[PDB]
């Protein structure tokens, strides 16, 4: 992704020592170990392989998004409210285990309402 | 974004995340240019050295957000794509030339206080704010350190963040990289020396580089967060997808 | 400002962009909008 350097080639430069090092290799998208001389080469250029996929491999990332209160928003059955008009909405279905729609009213109601399949399966169907 | 700070509520109502739907997490930033059209990074979508190709049903945005992580009932969005459009000459081997990708909504979303597009350059408005010196905005989720000793958890920003960087002149963005640069990209950040920081960081990509005109009082987005050397590295700058420069392609999608 | 885009293939929002609902649009400067139209009198 972001770092530039990760596309660079592998570059032994012009001194003549063997210093194994690591550098990531783009048609395979692993860290390779290849020759180092000792002087000169670029950024594509690291001592362990560890290092190399800190730089270069698919970054460790979180995953601690919130999903709606369970109790609120995703238990409870769907409920129309008191107006009269026809707007699709969706909820999550405890039994099932599906987001299904249904019909709202455009008042009352609880949380467990949402406008689209995708938005109430993201904060429905996670803890 | 590093040395940053939290971004106000509303500071950046074209803001959106990229999102994938499996293992929950925040792919890249990305940009409301209209009620139905998203603008992104190329490199976002599509990276096959750690075999990257995300489909439509891989993904969510998430439009309207402050906090990365709390579910923002009633004030954010969240949809569905109807088409993904990459660059077809996206350079993802050298130096990913032409980072730059188009998300078409599945459905318009209305507009709020918290949701709103930003303006695409014309000719003029590129010519009169891109100059070295004039200072742009960037704002993401991603990492607020390039590195951490224990954990990615302790570089995690709360709330979006945000960063102004001046526009730095070719020479200089020249000689800070052994990569090749092109004229769909520009580089932007301080100088060692001029006593202040800032950068994008992993996390950042695809968002929003946008500058406000002094002519119209609009705000334009003029690159897309890209590329880098690390994260807020002396002697080191940020890369920008050139956004007027690849407007035809932008317009040949749309149209 | 005039729009760029075709409204029929680009959806609506293009006449209003750039204008921020909570500064813009009720003459509200942001925390740190000044220094990037100080950067005009300073850079090229
Ligand atoms: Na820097």
């Amino acid at each position: 992704q972001r770092n530039g350097f990760c596309r660079l080639p592998a570059d032994e430069g012009i001194c003549k020592a063997l210093i194994p090092r690591f550098y990531f290799n783009t048609e395979t998208g692993k860290c390779t170990m290849f020759s180092y001389g000792g002087c000169g080469g670029n950024e594509n250029n690291f001592e362990t392989i560890e290092e190399c996929q800190k730089a270069c491999g698919a970054p460790e990332r979180v995953n601690d998004f919130e999903s709606a209160d369970f109790k609120t928003g995703c238990e409870p059955a769907a409920d129309s409210g008191s107006c009269a008009g026809q707007l699709e909405r969706w909820f999550y279905n405890v039994q099932s285990g599906e987001c299904e729609t249904f019909v709202y009213g455009g008042c009352g109601g609880n949380d467990n309402n949402y406008e689209s399949e995708e938005e109430c399966e993201l904060v429905c169907k996670n803890m | 974004i590093v040395e940053g700070q939290d971004a106000e509520v509303g500071l950046s109502p074209w803001q959106v995340m990229l999102f994938r739907k499996s293992p929950q997490e925040l792919l890249c930033g990305a940009s409301l240019i209209s009620d139905r059209w998203v603008l992104t990074a190329a490199h976002c979508l599509l990276y096959p050295p750690w075999d990257k190709n995300f489909t439509v049903d891989d993904l969510l945005v998430r439009i309207g957000k402050h906090s990365r992580t709390r579910y923002e009932r009633k004030v954010e969005k969240i949809s569905m794509l109807d088409k993904i459009y990459i660059h077809p000459r996206y350079n993802w081997k050298e130096n990913l030339d032409r980072d730059i990708a188009l998300l078409k909504l599945k459905r318009p979303i209305e507009l709020s206080d918290y949701i709103h597009p930003v303006c695409l350059p014309d000719k003029q408005t590129a010519a009169k704010l891109l100059h070295a010196g004039f200072k742009g905005r960037v704002t993401g989720w991603g990492n607020r350190r390039e590195t951490w000793t224990t954990s990615v958890a302790e570089v995690q920003p709360s709330v979006l963040q945000v960063v102004n960087l001046p526009l730095v002149e070719r020479p200089v963005c020249k000689a800070s990289t052994r990569i090749r640069i092109t004229d769909n990209m520009f580089c932007a950040g301080y100088k060692p020396g001029e006593g202040k920081r800032g950068d994008a960081c992993e996390g950042d990509s695809g968002g929003p580089f946008v500058m406000k005109s002094p002519y119209n009082n609009r705000w334009y987005q003029m690159g897309i967060v890209s590329w880098g050397e690390g994260c807020d590295r002396d002697g080191k700058y940020g890369f920008y997808t050139h956004v007027f420069r690849l407007k035809k392609w932008i317009q040949k999608v749309i149209d | 400002f005039q729009p760029f885009f075709n409204e029929k293939t680009f959806g609506a929002g293009e006449a209003d962009c750039g204008l921020r609902p909570l500064f813009e649009k009720k003459q509200v400067q942001d925390q740190t909008e000044k220094e990037l139209f100080e950067s005009y009198i300073e850079g090229r």
